[PDB]
RNA sequence: UAUCUGGUUGAUCCUGCCAGUAGUCAUAUGCUUGUCUCAAAGAUUAAGCCAUGCAUGUCUAAGUAUAAGCAAUUUAUACAGUGAAACUGCGAAUGGCUCAUUAAAUCAGUUAUCGUUUAUUUGAUAGUUCCUUUACUACAUGGUAUAACUGUGGUAAUUCUAGAGCUAAUACAUGCUUAAAAUCUCGACCCUUUGGAAGAGAUGUAUUUAUUAGAUAAAAAAUCAAUGUCUUCGGACUCUUUGAUGAUUCAUAAUAACUUUUCGAAUCGCAUGGCCUUGUGCUGGCGAUGGUUCAUUCAAAUUUCUGCCCUAUCAACUUUCGAUGGUAGGAUAGUGGCCUACCAUGGUUUCAACGGGUAACGGGGAAUAAGGGUUCGAUUCCGGAGAGGGAGCCUGAGAAACGGCUACCA
RNA sequence: GGACUUUUACUUUGAAAAAAUUAGAGUGUUCAAAGCAGGCGUAUUGCUCGAAUAUAUUAGCAUGGAAUAAUAGAAUAGGACG
RNA sequence: GCCCGUCGCUAGUACCGAUUGAAUGGCUUAGUGAGGCCUCAGGAUCUGGGA
């Protein structure tokens, strides 16, 4: 989420210990680090790109994704810079030799690298827990819009 | 029977919370305290004893304490403090100053030192010697073997540019 | 905690309780090789009863599948052993046959009596149980 | 004690939940140093393991980085000006990370005066050499300047005084120290 | 529950022991030390269950007093002190030399081995890492570390160590086609040179292998010893050289040698 | 190891249940009871209550012996054998018991620590400690204060203890030391260069902060500021050094400082030997106990994925006084609303949330034999929890401990 | 090493996997329930076979299949390749 | 022939019901609040600012 203002806070805002010296003129203001998160995962333009801040961002925070990497699909975008996705699945009942649908939901943080609306299918990697729910983070969007300028007005 | 405590004030019993190393108290367990009666540090008619302690003798003779006269248990164990009982220098040789305690085994008259600690001995001497060494002998080897890799990394270096002069 | 001391019991007992036919059958048993129980027979059925229960099992894995090549052939050879399982007939469906007299026909009670020795089945027992 | 499980506190779905078992030490957690200012006052507590943290409560001085300059000094600390997460730190002048603090100055003044030969504000033989290589490098930062005409620079601790026992920080510098002049003033 | 657990029983001691079921209720509970719990050898086993030399668990502590036991060169006197595989076991008196390693059916092989062979041993290098001060240090399976390395080990790497010395005096790279021995798993025991590794990111990679019968079988790389190349082992191993016939091949064998 | 029979009618065929039949590591009770082996057993009700006794203590050649203890001989006038008591160290967090609580909890299988603590075992690991640095610091080794004990006492009464007099250390508390070298800052001077310099300090490890190195996605150039090494004095820089991971601000190192300054052997047992300038000189054997840091091993703590019995005569639930998320801090061993402050309005639910019940600890498993199933698991093994009920906490590596303490209730 | 990959179910084979119980091999506890022993000689100075295997399924991991059943695709071209 | 209900007897079960009835157990507002821990102080005594 984040969106404008970055310096939005009682804090100041910054990743920590990549100092800029003002002694020395640089031309583009603040100094960034980022990463490769592995696992094959691009580390997006918009991160690189970025000026927001966030200590919980896989490509440019101080967490790392490890364990389960596993995919859901968008179901809640009102949390700032968090959501929640629907995980499906058919749980096998063996008396009758059939299956029922089950779901859970499960949340995770959302680099402001993302753009994530509800409706996408959202691959996660886990990480160190980072609130009282959240284990995940978003870590590639497997979707985009799901076709939203393709219903627009008349002829 | 409830024992006084110095320093409680107040001339009545109370309870208290005692620890280790303290009046009252023998802990039976580490960090044990317990929960017991104390007599305050004040004297009233209520107490079965007090404990005095002369500090200035009178003009007379108190029976059985003055004029009765009990020597300390045990001499001076440690060397130094031979050595102050009786103000040496650390030059005289404590061996001969130590106390002897007479016994008689029946027919046989028996004669039992201390034994001196922190006496300075040829055994002691050696050990300092060689704690000493070892410190200085490893040090030395240690680089030797730092040494001997700085060679097995330097001659690997020469090894890939052998190796980038052959192709 | 000591590892538990691990049992099991040696015979089944008729759902029919009172079924003629099968009284007669095994009072004929009990009378020809010198039993005291209908539970020396019980036991025997019960023996028969899983050993035929194998073989079933056995029997409807594919020819000379590994188990049943190893698992048959074992339980042919203990058979035969023993002499309840006849020379020629070495191959499991007839394992799948075999009667409970094959069982009892073997017991040392019986030896004990075919070769004389004994002249009786009973006299086969008390001489047996005497030392 | 207090207690850091997660088992009291309602579960993501707003269920109630049992007790299950009693407070064991070993999700203990203990109460703030609130670590104040002026004359040295540090209890050491016994942590899990063997183990010391050094609880601060009461500190004067702490060492203080000038980042830009390569170096640091240990100063007085003057006292707490701003603070991101309770006011009251601020009003009460409670030492903490984060905490935003007014230093000294004169640690700094007389090393840079010394260093570049150059006296903010307002004879030796390799003395005059080393200062004419610098310079071109001795143009401070007129935000930062400014400060040393008061005698006091505005600093961040950077470390944990309920922790470590000490209390020491950065100086504030250009983006930083932008941002805590704005809040600072436009707050005053 | 409070603290470091203290015993073993008996039923929770791992099975390539061989204890019987009955006769007590505890099993020897291995102390710390170079191998982990459940894949060692504790002496009271090896003194008194394999070889027989004790009968009491009491006569294992006179034993071992007397200093008569000595693993990989030192003597060692803990009755349920962790030996392992490749650790080498030593009686001088009855001048018997013994090297710990693996049957076909995952258990620790009772294996007499020579003198000189007795005085080296074969250590997986478990980690390799900058130590303090910038030395570089290895460290093997059985937790020994050793300093200055050759820059061309790495982890994975099979390494000859004196033993006498605490030096290492060759290594074996973990390459397509090196003698291995499996440490772990079901196919324990099995020995051969290795196929291929899978390598799959974030969680065991698999290593490939096939012996000398034209067999093979998988496991986690985490269980494969590299111990020599095709043909070459670094050491000896045990009659059957870790081949696994099965329960037909090893049913014939068995009742082939039957004529007394 | 795929079987049924009796009972509704006058008789009949059905539906259908009652009854019969068989097993039960399934309990009780009754009658009866000779032999072998095997051997469960106050779970169910009352995690109700408990007289008495026992269930945790422990010493090697190798921490402390002046027992006014025993022993004598055998070299021992400091000690030296043996050894009560006591100090010191370690252990008492294991084991054993029970099943009250507990329903997404526990537990199982499967994960994670790039999210931490870790006595011990094992393997590595320490030349730096003082000081304006010639009239110099105990290192051939610095300080007392205590038990036991002696002796004077108190109370009906306990593993109660007071006043007085002694004396130990691997207890307590202090406190010296070692090679050479290189790199840094300063810098008396001298002389104008392109500039160089004697000599002065600093640099163990750990702590805290800030800063930097830790390259590598194939190749090349110009310029600014500082400034390295080699001149055939216009200039060149040629070879240029790099660890691990899927991934890091990783391992490791460098700079400026920081600290009521961590560790850097004032210890013990056996042997007594070399060496010459003959000092009781200087050296020196085997191994004990300790010690900081890393590794290892025994662990721990959290943790990912999925899986629980009945219930809608429980449909909405969650933020009172954190419910769901963001920032900062505080606290922790450490992540985390764990807690606080500010801010936002989130989180779960017919794919059954939330609530209620459970005569519910979970699992390995047990019973029943066509198959599919049904029922059970307090209970020999693994995990969890508890010690009459609650809470608090001391010691310690480890306890929120109960054969530990503190308080309240009974 | 780079640069990018529609998403699932099902099935296969395999890894990881406690013992005890269960199924089951070997062995004459005198038989048997058991136990994991034991068996050969120079029975005077020792030789030797063992202590298997199967099951272990839902979920997670790894591999092969591409039928059956889903998912996504280019139509205001904001399509595809260079 | 069968057969329905009121009414009457004996015995049993469960329902309703004044008693704003009673008991056990789990949570819990408000008020009072032991204790240890942490902290501002204190200073019997006892040392070189510290205990
Ligand atoms: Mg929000
Ligand atoms: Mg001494
Ligand atoms: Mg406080
Ligand atoms: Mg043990
Ligand atoms: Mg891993
Ligand atoms: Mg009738
Ligand atoms: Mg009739
Ligand atoms: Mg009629
Ligand atoms: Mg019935
Ligand atoms: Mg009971
Ligand atoms: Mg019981
Ligand atoms: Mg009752
Ligand atoms: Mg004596
Ligand atoms: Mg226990
Ligand atoms: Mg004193
Ligand atoms: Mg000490
Ligand atoms: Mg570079
Ligand atoms: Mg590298
Ligand atoms: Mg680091
Ligand atoms: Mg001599
Ligand atoms: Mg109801
Ligand atoms: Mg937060
Ligand atoms: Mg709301
Ligand atoms: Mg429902
Ligand atoms: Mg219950
Ligand atoms: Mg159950
Ligand atoms: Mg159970
Ligand atoms: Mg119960
Ligand atoms: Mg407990
Ligand atoms: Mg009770
Ligand atoms: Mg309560
Ligand atoms: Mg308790
Ligand atoms: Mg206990
Ligand atoms: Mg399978
Ligand atoms: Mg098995």
């Amino acid at each position: 989420s984040t969106e404008l203002t970055v310096q939005s806070e009682r804090a100041f805002q910054k990743q920590p210990h990549i100092f800029n010296n003002p002694k020395v003129k640089t031309s583009k203001r603040t100094k960034r680090w980022y990463k490769n998160a592995g696992l094959g995962f691009k580390t997006p333009k918009t991160a690189i790109e970025g000026s927001y801040i966030d200590k919980k961002c896989p490509f440019t925070g101080l967490v790392s994704i490890r364990g389960k990497i596993l995919t859901g699909t968008v179901v809640s975008t009102k949390m700032h810079r968090t959501i929640v996705i629907r995980r499906a699945y058919l749980h096998y009942i063996p008396k009758y030799n059939r299956y029922e649908k089950r779901h859970k939901n499960v949340p995770v943080h959302v680099s402001p690298a993302f753009r994530v609306q509800v409706g996408d299918i959202v691959t996660v990697g886990q990480c160190r827990p980072i609130s009282k729910t959240v284990r995940f983070n978003v870590v590639k969007v497997s979707a985009a819009a799901a076709k939203a300028n393709k219903q627009f007005a008349k002829f | 029977g409830f024992p006084m405590k110095q320093g409680v004030l107040l001339p009545t019993r109370i309870k208290l919370l005692l620890t280790k190393n303290v009046s009252c108290y023998r802990p039976r367990r580490d960090g044990e305290r317990k929960r017991k009666s104390v007599r305050g540090a004040i004297v009233g008619p209520d107490l079965a004893v007090l404990a005095l302690v002369i500090v200035k003798k009178g003009e007379q003779e108190l029976e059985g304490l003055t004029d009765t006269t009990v020597p300390k248990r045990l001499g001076p164990k440690r060397a130094n403090n031979i050595r102050k009982f009786f103000g040496l220098s650390k030059e005289d040789d404590v061996r001969d100053f130590v106390i002897r305690r007479e016994v008689t085994k029946g027919e046989k008259t028996y004669t039992k030192a201390p034994k001196i600690q922190r006496l300075v001995t040829p055994q002691r001497l050696q050990r300092k010697r060689h704690q000493r060494a070892l410190k200085v002998r490893n040090a030395q080897a240690q680089r030797e073997a730092a040494a001997e890799y700085a060679q097995l990394l330097a001659k690997r270096l020469s090894e890939r540019k052998a190796e980038k002069a052959e192709i | 905690p000591r590892a538990p001391r691990t049992y099991s019991k040696t015979y089944s007992t008729p759902k029919r309780p009172y079924e003629s036919s099968r009284l007669d059958a095994e009072l004929k048993l009990a009378g020809e090789f010198g039993l005291k129980n209908k539970k020396e027979i019980y036991r025997i059925s019960f023996q028969l009863s899983k050993i035929r229960r194998a073989a079933r099992d056995l029997l409807t894995r594919d020819e000379k599948d590994p188990k049943r090549l190893f698992e048959g052939n074992a339980l042919i050879r203990r058979l035969v052993r023993v002499g309840v399982l006849s020379e020629d007939k070495k191959k499991l469906d007839y394992v799948l046959a075999l009667k409970v007299e094959d069982f009892l026909e073997r017991r040392l009670q019986t030896q004990v009596y075919k070769l004389g020795l004994a002249k009786s089945v009973h006299h086969a027992r008390v001489l047996i149980t005497q030392r | 004690g207090i207690s850091r499980d997660s088992r009291h506190k309602r579960s993501a779905t707003g269920a109630k939940r049992a007790q299950f078992r009693k407070k064991r030490k070993f999700e203990l957690g203990r109460q703030p140093a609130n670590t104040k200012i002026g004359a040295k006052r540090i209890h050491s507590v016994r942590t899990r393991g063997g183990n010391k943290k050094y609880r601060a409560l009461r500190i004067e001085t702490g060492n203080f980085s000038w980042a830009s300059e390569g170096i640091s000094k240990k100063t007085r600390i003057a006292g707490v000006v701003y603070h991101p997460s309770n006011n009251e730190l601020v009003r009460t002048n409670t030492l903490t990370k984060a905490a935003i603090v007014q230093i000294d100055a004169t640690p700094f003044r007389q090393w840079f005066e010394a260093h570049y030969g150059q006296t903010l504000g307002k004879k030796s033989k390799n003395a005059e050499r080393k200062w004419a290589a610098r310079a071109a490098s001795a143009k401070i930062e007129s935000s930062v300047e400014s400060q040393f005409s008061a005698g006091r620079l505005y600093a961040c601790i950077s470390s944990r005084p309920g922790q470590s026992g000490r209390c020491d920080g950065y100086i504030l510098e250009g983006e930083e120290l932008a941002f805590y002049l704005r809040r600072l003033t436009a707050k005053k | 529950a409070r603290g470091p657990k203290k015993h073993l029983k008996r039923l929770a001691a791992p099975h390539h022991w061989l204890l019987d079921k009955l006769s007590g209720c505890y099993a020897p509970r291995p102390s710390a030390g170079p191998h982990k719990l459940r894949e060692s050898l504790p002496l009271i086993v090896f003194l008194r269950n394999r070889l027989k030399y004790a009968l009491n668990g009491r006569e294992v502590k006179a034993i071992l007093m007397q200093r008569h036991v000595k693993v990989d060169g030192k003597v060692r006197t803990d009755t349920t002190y962790p030996a392992g595989f490749m650790d080498v076991i030593t009686l001088d008196a009855t001048n018997e030399n013994f090297r710990l390693v693996y049957d076909v059916k995952g258990r620790f092989a009772v294996h007499r081995i020579t003198d000189e062979e007795a005085s080296y041993k074969l250590g997986k290098v478990k980690k390799v890492q900058l130590g303090k001060k910038g030395v570089p240090y290895v460290v093997t399976h059985d937790g020994r570390t050793i300093r200055y390395p050759d820059p061309n080990i790495k982890v994975n790497d099979t390494v000859k160590i004196d033993l006498a010395s605490g030096k290492i005096t060759d290594f074996i790279k973990f390459d397509a086609g090196k003698l291995v021995y499996v440490t772990g798993g079901r196919n324990l025991g099995r020995i051969g040179t290795i196929v291929h590794k899978e390598r799959h990111d974030g969680g065991f990679d698999l290593v490939h292998i096939k012996d000398s019968l034209d067999n093979t079988f998988v496991t986690r790389l985490n269980n494969v010893f590299v111990i020599g190349e095709q043909g070459k082992p670094y050491i000896s191993l045990p009659k059957g050289k870790g081949i696994k016939l099965s329960i037909a091949e090893e049913r014939d064998r068995r009742r082939a040698q039957q004529g007394l």
